[PDB]
């Protein structure tokens, strides 16, 4: 009973770890992309000059 | 009247740099059209004097 119930217990405190986790990829994601669409009006603008 | 040929070299020095049209016709890098216009008036036309 005693193995059981901190096994438990462990298993629950992990499982909040995950999402608290997973949190941060999302935001560093979102940068990213915002990044990522700015660099494509700098080429579009870099090509008008020529 | 008598003439001569002075009998000394002389020397005269040319400064000369290019600068055609270039216009940018692709999406990419090389894509383009080079573009002359030469000079026209009465003495490249040979008709000043």
């Amino acid at each position: 009973s005693e193995k059981l119930r901190g096994q438990i217990s462990g298993l629950k405190r992990a499982s909040l770890n995950a999402q608290d986790g997973i949190s941060l990829l999302q935001t560093a994601e979102g940068g990213l992309q915002n990044i990522q669409d700015m660099l494509q009006r700098m080429r579009e603008l870099a090509v008008q000059a020529g | 009247m008598e003439f001569s040929a002075t009998g000394e070299s002389e020397d005269i020095k040319l400064h000369l740099v290019d600068n055609a049209m270039e216009m940018q016709i692709g999406a990419n890098e090389g894509q383009t059209i080079l573009a002359n216009i030469p000079q026209v008036d009465t003495t490249s036309l040979g008709i000043d004097d």
